[PDB]
């Protein structure tokens, strides 16, 4: 799953 | 009884009067995310951080925070369903909880515990953390952090999770933006494993043909109807 991320578009 | 997985994110807590993560001006709070979720930021300014979830976890336990209905019905949703049922949150707060589940898998920590920089051993605490705070674990007592899970850091209970998505019959999105994964990804997956999905949300959370059932609306108000729809049924 990895890392604890933010996508930012959509 | 079908196997139901559930996933909350923030939005659950809003009407609850707990903020977080707007994707849209960036900010935590008034922080940049960068500042106060990373472990860059903690690196950087480790007072403002510590002062930061200070604040979050003094904010938390004020008379004014209370679980609000679709907490409730989570719970409920567990009493029936007994063992057949997992709740897998992104939330840092005690919410569900307070309301009556058990056995929550916090994948993001909890705002109620810290952990020893050293051997990354959690503790209860409800209190500030200062300077003068250290572990319980060591001969050498060493500082503590937030048990809580920044941006660029592992989630916790992953394994679990990502059994509990191929087992599920029935996976529910919850108050979940989107914008943060791996919980945004779980969709995927468990549509994959061949779950009927469900998206109870404010806002759509992914773009497309992922969830197969979708009721938008105030948390406190779908969760109840969605949890009663599916408990008489
Ligand atoms: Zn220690």
């Amino acid at each position: 799953g990895g890392a604890k991320r933010h996508r930012k578009i959509l | 009884k079908p196997r139901v997985l559930v996933l909350t994110g923030a939005g659950i807590s809003a009407e609850s009067g707990i903020r977080t993560f707007r994707a849209a001006d960036g900010l935590w709070e008034e922080h940049r995310v960068e500042d106060v979720g990373t472990p860059e930021g903690f690196d950087r300014d480790p007072e403002l951080v510590q002062a930061f979830y200070n604040a979050r976890r003094r904010q938390l336990q004020q008379p004014e925070i209370q679980p609000n209905a679709a907490h409730l019905a989570l719970a409920k949703l567990q009493d029936a369903l007994g063992d057949r049922f997992l709740l897998v949150t992104q939330n840092c707060d005690n919410l569900h909880e307070r309301a009556g589940n058990t056995n929550v898998i916090h994948m993001h920590g909890e705002l109620l515990k810290v952990r020893c920089s050293q051997s990354g051993q959690a503790l209860d605490w409800t209190g500030d953390v200062t300077p003068e705070d250290k572990c319980h674990c060591c001969q050498f007592p060493a500082p503590l952090r937030p048990h809580v899970v920044w941006f660029g850091e592992m989630p916790l209970g992953m394994d679990e999770i990502y059994m509990a998505l191929s087992m599920a019959d029935i996976f529910i999105a919850i108050g979940t933006s989107g914008h943060v994964y791996p919980a945004a990804g779980f969709v995927h997956e468990a549509k994959l494993h061949g779950a009927h999905t469900v998206e109870l949300n404010l806002e759509p959370s992914q773009v497309g043909n992922e969830f197969a059932e979708k009721y938008y609306g105030p948390a406190s108000q779908v969760v109840p109807e969605f949890v009663e729809k599916l408990l008489k049924g």
